[PDB]
This record gives C-alpha cells, sequence and structure tokens, in this order.
C-alpha cells in the first residue's frame, strides 16, 4: 500500500505488515547471510492488534 | 546422491571400506610394515586409486573421480545412496566419509570439488540457524550460498 | 596471474605433484626411506629446488622462485593459472596450493614474498566483512592494505 522511508531502510506496507528493507541498500529484502545475524538484516513486524 | 571419501594415508596396516548402497564395495588392507617397499602404499593419491578401482569395478555406472584429496562417488541419474559408511581400520582420522550435511565450519573436507554443497548444521554451541556454504576451486575458499530447491 | 606453493618436508615416500593451467607439471616421488642417505630428501629447500627445476623445465616462460618457504609460480603477462591444485600425497600437510584468496587469518601463508595479497574471506564465525592484509619482508608481519583496482 505504501512506500515510506524510515532510518536508511526503504519500507512497504502490506496487508498487516510492516517491511523494512537493509540498512545500506534500499532494493534488498533478505540479510546478508543466515548465519551471525548482523544487525543491519530486514525486519518483519506484524502488527499486533 | 553424490558423495565423499576423503583420504589421509594409510598407517601400516589397516582396512579400508568403503559402504555404498549396503554391499561391502572396495576393501583393500594396508601391507604388515615389514618390508622397505610397502612404504610406497600409504600414499594418499595411491589409496585413492586403488580405491577408486575397486569402486569402478564393484559398481555399475557410478562415475568416481581421483581428486587431490577425495573420490567422489555419483549416482547416475537413477538410484541414490541411500547409506553410506565407512569402516576407517584405525580411528576416525584415516579416511572420512563426508557428506553434504557436515555439522560444524571446522569439520569440512579440504578439496570438496568445485560445485559442491554442505549443510552446516547446529554445533549446538551458538544459538544459531543452519546456513549452506559452496566451495570454489579457483580461489580455494567456502563462502556461502543459497538452498537447493 | 601468481601463485605460491608451501613445502614443509617429505614423510618418506609420496608423490608431489603441482597442476598448472591443466597439465601434470612437477612430479617427484620422495624415496622408499631405507637407506640412510635418503634422509636428505626429505628436507623443504631442496625439495623446492627440485620442484622448482622440474616447474621450470615443464613451462615455457613461467618466472618461479625458490623462496624461503615457497615457490613462486608467475604468468608472463599473457595468460593465466585458470587451474591450481595439488596433490599432496600425504594429508593436506605437506604441500599447500596458497592463492590470494585464504579464508581466515590463521590459514596464511609464513614466508609469501614481500609484495603479495591476500583477500580473506569469510570463515562464517563473526558477521564480518572481507578485508585484504598485506606481508612485509623487512618486518614479517601481516597489515592491512587496500584493494587492488
Amino acid at each position: 500500500n505504501d512506500v515510506f522511508f524510515f532510518r536508511n531502510r526503504l519500507g512497504f506496507l502490506s496487508g498487516e505488515n510492516i517491511i523494512l528493507s537493509r540498512t545500506a541498500k534500499y532494493f534488498n529484502f533478505y540479510p546478508a547471510s543466515i548465519a551471525n545475524l548482523s544487525d543491519d538484516d530486514p525486519i518483519d513486524v506484524a502488527v499486533s492488534t | 546422491q553424490d558423495g565423499l571419501i576423503n583420504v589421509r594415508g594409510g598407517q601400516y596396516g589397516r582396512e579400508l571400506i568403503v559402504h555404498i548402497n549396503g554391499k561391502d564395495v572396495a576393501k583393500y588392507k594396508i601391507p604388515d610394515g615389514s618390508q622397505p617397499e610397502h612404504v610406497n602404499n600409504t600414499d594418499a593419491q595411491w589409496l585413492a586409486e586403488e580405491l577408486a578401482k575397486q569402486m569402478r569395478t564393484n559398481l555399475s555406472d557410478w562415475t568416481v573421480n581421483v581428486g587431490q584429496g577425495f573420490i567422489h562417488v555419483t549416482a547416475p541419474s537413477g538410484q541414490q545412496i541411500d547409506s553410506f559408511t565407512t569402516k576407517d581400520g584405525y580411528a576416525d582420522q584415516l579416511i572420512n566419509p563426508v557428506t553434504h550435511y557436515a555439522q560444524s565450519f571446522s569439520k569440512l573436507p579440504p578439496n570438496a570439488p568445485n560445485g559442491y554443497m554442505v549443510k552446516i548444521v547446529g554445533d549446538a554451541s551458538k544459538s544459531a540457524d543452519q546456513y549452506y556454504v559452496r566451495y570454489d576451486a579457483e580461489r580455494k575458499v567456502w563462502t556461502e550460498t543459497l538452498g537447493w530447491n
């Protein structure tokens, strides 16, 4: 439904979800390595209502 | 479908047995070590080529190659491995049956030819997921790559 | 374009094979070990100079030097390596094919002459990027330097 920027992260809204991208790179919704989670990974926070 | 048997060199009289698919494929006994010419037979590549010759004669299609430090048992697009064990003869550190599922980053085979994948699982020491690592032959590294399917 | 083959000394009868560019360059068999004068042939520098003599005779231009603990295979500004493997004969710890791409800081060659670069990649243990490290010959260190191009 929307494009929004938030702390270097491109972001989309969704059915109920908020999906922010990677910190340095806008067009990337996946972490660099699922070994060693590295604090810049994309986040999937469902709006809990 | 694929598989690797590492070889690391003998040590003066043990049995080297490679079970593929249930049968007792590829037996060899390192000699007694009494005569001085038997020190040639603990060479890793000589042992690899003898194990691969036994492997080719005792399996039907099963294309295997003598690598730098392995033999690369492949199944010919039909049947699978379905059972893969290796009676070392010495302790665990003589010949290693290694597959696509090593359980740490330290236990990981030395050459493992160019297109090869390992699902690193666990080690139960850090709260970590299970990540996949591919080898490269031009640059001898182990970088992380995708899943299979 | 460059390359290094470390040598670490023999161990009484194995094959030492250095593949450059696909061909089977530079074969040598360490002797049986029966006669007492064959202990000279597990010297690392004697083995290095014999492997380099084989290397110079079995390649065309290919300037190689016998270092402290290596031989330094160079390509003469035209063609490249394109394939670089080394059948150890013993386990991984006899002669090491090492390139510009070692995968940790621990695995890193001992001398590696003065102008040399290594892209340290991964090790998949810490969330770390990939950094480059240069050797110095006056002060035997490994400090970090730039990228190549």
